[PDB]
């Protein structure tokens, strides 16, 4: 679950970036 | 918190986390682009 939280941090950062780029 | 983990060598903050910090300042505090910029300068000196 710790690995999951961290990889999910990666994912939400990526989604925020894509939202800015749009 | 986000300034402190994404910091490297104090005031040496690169280009991706500076505009990540600017957009999170402009989103959480609902400020303009000027306000975000000034706040990020201050936060970078503080991380230094």
């Amino acid at each position: 679950l710790e690995e999951v939280n961290e990889r999910e941090h990666s994912m939400k950062a990526s989604l925020q970036t894509v939202d800015i780029r749009l | 918190a986000f300034g402190h983990k994404y910091s490297e060598e104090g005031g040496l903050i690169n280009e991706s986390l500076r505009d990540q910090l600017l957009v999170t300042i402009q989103k959480t505090f609902t400020y303009t682009r000027t306000q975000a910029q000034h706040l990020f300068i201050i936060l970078m000196e503080c991380m230094k």
